[PDB]
């Protein structure tokens, strides 16, 4: 019900520090939990990700022997060890948490702590660009996968987080009601039944499918 | 005064038995051909369990499966790919019954300790927790079925039938009618509702109605009762080593499934889809497959090391389901 | 004490005489249409290439 | 010179009696083999295995030494007499081998009778049996790539190491017959059909492997100082006979006191 | 070949599996015992001195933990939930030995006795029989009506001569004298040394029970 991240980063460069994150009313022991960051103008992607049971502790590619994960089920709390600062660390940071039975993961996101300092690349193109929302109608989302993103057992990996400008994001389909998603092989569609002043947002789409799950790239539609 | 009571229940006995009473199914279906042997491998074995395991049923989506046995856990399974979804910890460890809700929300449970306990099972925090305890039956629970959402009918060793609300706790509908009794099949619409009891008998009563609307008779105790894929007849397997079909329009009895080689009572039956194949799980080591249609058995599904005590069938056919006294559940294809 | 056990059972007997029946051939002859109706999709009759390894 | 025997009139009595006897030990052996290893329901017991592993010991050890003990005089190559000695050492030392750990085995069954079915596992009983029959090879094998010119270290070697398995024996079956007597008479002082029936058991058991393999034994660790006459080749001769009778009587005792085959057969 | 859903789907299994097998070797530890006793035999003097449906009670003793299940009151068709206790170490059955003089319900306990001993489901469960009530017993010998009772038979007005016959009458009950054995313990009102008796019993069917299993038996 609550999931409060702690650890206010504004150091000297050149040091270290440790940034945290407690849960309340949840069973810690058997949830696996990301970590990722925003940038001021960027999407959503990983830098670590722990299983239940620690046997699982895949990393990030951009950054790799310098973030480290440590897990206290018993004392449910979280936390980030990082070394070697640099200066690409300026992002609002979230521990999203996730489950998997043989089933709604990223289902609830933190607040985030900010990680600021003190004063071959997949790109994806769309023939509209920043399209605005005209009144009186309603608003559609095209997306086509670069490769395939169905699998043999059928499973489509399909997210839509939608970003409210505010705190944290939320989910809208995880493999609301007037959010629907249709799905044809590589297309992929949004659509909302009736516009409101709380369904202004940025919305973020799905490129992953192997370990590194980084579905970063989207396009800011905030008009 | 007894004597002329005692008349007047011999008239009515013998006027029902006179007006319920030429052709037969087993003649009429000659000059036919039989489904042939029906030799189906195991295709997934089950384990985990450390007990006899006594009670099961087969989800909505013909791919999740509950689990309980003597011991006290409840195991949410996974046919396609042989994962323990959740682990559920029981109170009593003699427990008896299994349900499965069409929502797949919930999960029933109980045994001798004359209660029914409800588990939910999408809750946030990811924990199943129990949401409702059903008491007020005196004996030990026999059956339970999730007729809806919200109502839930329970069959116990009390000689009689209860019909609950989750909502509110309080019995809904008593149903009074002796035996012990031992099986419980819901109706496919959900309308109608039927129980075998220990005293030779089988009893058809109105879900809407509360009272009893009609009762069969076959001997010994019965232990196993399912309702046709039609709604319109159901099958029975008792102790004496003799299965039977009743028909609710016709309250007769069609064949009997019985074998000369075979002295040993029905622990289970269940049907298939189209109701052609009839699958009656034996105590003596192993089930057997009838034909419902026919007087001769056609395949034999052997390979579990004791008493055969629970058997489910998918709803689209796909795939067939046995444990026994041993704790291995074995899917079978 | 017993009048009301001598009731309940003379009273129920008698409802039951009221159903009208049919004949039994009539239903056997329904089942078996409604058995061979959906006997063209059964995975367990005919074995046909879900369960697989 | 080399090996002597007497004369051939005499020993055709005895290979009389040693075809019979491996013939017995054949037939018996592959009719305990289909009353117990049906791998039905008698597998579960880690006991029920290790006898078998004893039999199979046995089994092999008289196929392998009784069809090559009748061709006795070519001489052929040295590596096939080194091989059929090292395979007939093997299987020797295995059968015993699987008589301590059964016999380790019954003395834990009363040691902890609480705690039995947790010290002795099926994960726990094929690590001791995978290692003995190792320990069997490597021993069996020693002599064949290490120290030559069989001469007196191998002889010295091959006694006492499983002289100590042998005394081992004896003593966990004192310790159970002597806690059977202490339970038996605990009971009778709170106020025995169980410590008799395990002493007739137990003696009849104790008395054939004291028998037989004592004489060996002592003839062997006797012949230490490389004198030898034809009497004691004569009585060698005749000592390997009852030497290989535990292949005719060990398994079929330990087959058939238990009750439970005779209750499945 | 699994997925990055699949894999991480598999440690789930993995340590429910896991779970499982920690918390099923913690129900291997019990001595499991089941009380089958006429209720007002004296069953519940019996319980408490050693301090709905089935009622489980849980004691320790030399670092022993037994569980006793009382089917109290059931009041349903024991041939159809008997199945369950199948595997149980052994049977407490108690009754209160001067219900004689009802003339009979003394007829009754034999015949429950006969029916539990002769079950096929405990052809090899021992069967722990407990003689109560022994105050009344005694201090009825002034008046004792067992000559009344039985005319056809005589014996002595001493106590212990009819204590000798009703326990070899209970014991001839039993028609199988190879596995099961009856334990008779002579309880009284005032006893505290109960449960020694019944740890050492369990301790010695227990061994018995090894030793059949070992393959010495
Ligand atoms: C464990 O080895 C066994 C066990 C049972 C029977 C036979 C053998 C081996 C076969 N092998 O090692 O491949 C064997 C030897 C031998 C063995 C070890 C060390 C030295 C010799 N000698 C034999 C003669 C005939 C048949 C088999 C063996």
């Amino acid at each position: 019900v609550q999931l409060v991240e702690s650890g206010g980063g504004l150091v000297q460069p050149g040091g270290s520090r440790k940034l945290s994150c407690s849960a309340s009313g949840f069973a810690f022991s058997s949830f696996g939990m990301h970590w990722v960051r925003q940038a001021p103008e960027k999407g959503l992607e990983w830098v670590a990700y722990i299983s239940s049971g620690s046997g699982t502790i895949y990393y990030a590619d951009t950054v790799k022997g310098r973030f480290t994960i440590s897990r206290d089920d018993p004392k449910n709390t979280l936390f980030l060890q990082m070394t070697s600062l640099r200066s690409e660390d300026t992002a609002m940071y979230y521990c999203v948490r996730s489950i998997y039975y043989y089933s709604s993961p990223f289902d609830f996101w933190g607040q985030g702590t900010t990680l600021t300092v003190s004063s071959s690349d997949i790109v994806m193109t769309q023939a509209t660009s920043s399209v605005p929302v005209t009144p009186g109608e309603s608003v559609s989302i095209s997306c086509r996968s670069s490769k395939s993103l169905l699998h043999s057992n059928g499973n489509t990996y399909l997210y839509w987080f939608l970003q409210r400008p505010g705190q944290s994001p939320q989910l809208l389909i995880y493999r609301p009601d007037r959010f629907s998603g249709s799905g044809s092989g590589t297309a992929f569609t949004l659509t909302i039944s009736r516009l409101e002043a709380e369904d202004v947002g940025v919305y973020y789409c799905m490129q992953h499918l192997e370990y590194p799950l980084t579905f970063g790239a989207g396009t800011k539609l905030e008009l | 005064e007894l004597d002329q009571l005692r008349q007047e229940a011999e008239q009515l006995k013998n006027q029902i038995r006179d007006a319920r009473k030429d052709a037969t199914l087993s003649q009429i279906t000659n000059n036919i051909d039989p489904v042939g042997r029906i030799q189906m491998r195991t295709r997934r074995t089950l384990r985990g369990h450390l007990a006899k395991i006594y009670a099961m049923h087969w989800g909505t989506d013909s791919r999740l499966l509950v689990s309980a046995s003597q011991d006290g856990k409840l195991i949410i399974w996974d046919s396609y790919t042989t994962n323990k979804v959740h682990a559920i910890p029981l109170r009593s460890s003699w427990v008896m019954t299994c349900a499965y809700a069409p929502s797949g929300n919930y999960v029933a449970c109980g045994g001798l300790d004359n209660i029914c306990s409800i588990y939910n099972l999408k809750t946030r925090e990811g924990n199943v927790r129990v949401s409702r305890e059903l008491a007020g039956h005196t004996g030990y629970l026999s059956c339970c079925r999730f007729l809806d959402d919200n109502q839930i009918v329970t069959s116990s060793g009390d000689t009689t039938c209860a019909l609950w609300d989750i909502e509110t706790g309080q019995q809904t509908t008593t149903f009074t009618g002796t035996g012990d009794v031992m099986s419980l099949s819901l109706a496919p619409d959900t309308r109608l509702f039927v129980s075998g009891a220990c005293d030779a008998s089988a009893k058809l009563w109105d879900v809407r109605e509360g009272m009893c609307r009609q009762t069969f008779t076959g001997e010994s105790d019965i232990n196993a009762i399912c309702f046709f894929p039609n709604g319109n007849a159901f099958a029975t397997g008792s102790d004496d080593a003799t299965c039977r079909l009743f028909d609710l329009r016709a309250d007769q009895e069609l064949m009997t499934y019985s074998h000369d080689n075979i002295i040993c009572g029905i622990t289970s039956v269940s049907f298939s889809k189209s109701g052609r194949l009839l699958l009656a799980g034996y105590d003596d080591f192993n089930c057997n497959v009838w034909d419902a249609l026919k007087a001769d058995r056609a395949g034999v599904l052997a390979g579990h090391d004791n008493r055969v005590s629970c058997l489910g069938v998918t709803d689209d056919g796909m795939a067939v389901a046995t444990g026994s006294w041993d704790s291995f559940l074995k899917i079978w294809n | 004490a017993s009048i009301a056990q001598a009731r309940k059972l003379v009273e129920q007997l008698k409802m039951e005489a009221n159903i009208d029946r049919i004949k039994v051939s009539k239903a056997a002859a329904d089942l078996m249409a409604y058995c061979e109706a959906h006997a063209k999709e059964d995975p367990l009759l005919t074995p046909v290439p879900p369960f697989r390894e | 010179e080399c090996f002597m025997v007497l004369n051939p009139s005499q020993q055709l009595a005895i290979a009389v009696l040693s075809l019979t006897l491996g013939t017995f030990t054949v037939l018996e052996n592959l009719l305990v083999l289909c009353v117990i290893l049906h791998s039905r329901s008698l597998r579960c017991r880690p006991s029920y295995h290790f006898i078998g592993s004893l039999a199979v010991a046995d089994l092999l050890g008289s196929v392998i030494f009784v069809y090559s003990f009748i061709d006795f005089h070519r001489k052929d190559s040295r590596n096939v007499f080194l091989f059929k000695l090292g395979g007939v050492t093997a299987s020797f030392t295995a059968s015993v081998g699987s008589l301590f750990l059964t016999a380790i085995d019954r003395y834990i069954s009363i040691h902890r009778p609480l705690a039995y079915k947790r010290i002795v596992t099926r994960p726990k009983a094929v690590v001791a049996f995978c290692l003995m029959w190792t320990i069997a090879i490597v021993i069996a094998v020693l002599p064949l790539l290490g120290w030559n010119c069989i001469d007196e270290t191998y002889l010295m070697f091959w006694i006492g190491v499983t002289s100590v398995l042998l005394l081992f024996i004896v003593y966990a079956y004192m310790y159970i017959l002597w806690k059977a007597h202490s339970h038996a008479v605990r009971m009778i002082q709170r106020g025995a059909r169980m410590d008799i029936r395990l002493a007739k058991t137990l003696v009849l058991i104790l008395v054939v492997l004291i028998i037989c393999w004592g004489p060996l034994l002592a003839i062997m660790v006797y012949d230490v100082f490389g004198k030898m006459n034809k009497l004691i080749k004569t009585v060698f001769a005749f000592c390997s006979m009852l030497c290989l009778l535990n292949s005719t009587v060990n398994p079929i005792i330990y087959a058939l006191r238990s009750k439970d085959l005779r209750h499945a057969f | 070949t699994l997925s990055a859903e699949d894999k991480a789907a598999v440690e789930r299994s993995k340590m429910i599996d896991r779970n499982l097998r920690e918390d099923g070797e913690k129900a291997a530890r019990e001595v499991k015992l089941l009380l089958l006793g006429a209720g007002e035999s004296g069953k519940s003097t019996i319980v408490k001195q050693m301090k709905t449906g089935i009622v489980e009670t849980h004691f320790t003793f030399k670092d022993l933990h037994f569980k006793m299940f009382d089917v109290g009151g059931q009041r349903s068709e024991r041939k159809k939930w008997i199945h369950c206790f199948e595997g149980v170490t052994a049977i407490i059955f108690c009754v209160a030995l001067s219900d004689y003089d009802l003339v009979n319900r003394m007829h009754e306990s034999m015949k429950l006795f006969d029916s539990i001993c002769n079950n096929k489901w405990f052809t090899d469960t021992s069967i722990i029989l407990f003689l109560n009530k022994k105050d009344l017993f005694e201090e009825k010998i002034k008046k004792s009506p067992l000559t009344i009772c039985y005319p056809e038979y005589a014996g002595s007005n001493t106590y212990e001569e009819a204590a000798a016959y009703i326990q070899c009458q209970f014991e001839d009950l039993n028609k199988r004298k190879d596995t099961k054995e009856i334990y008779t313990h002579f309880t009284c009102a005032t006893d505290t040394k109960n449960v020694q008796f019944v740890f050492d019993a369990v301790t010695d069917v227990i061994i018995k029970n090894n030793l059949k299993d070992c393959g010495l038996f």
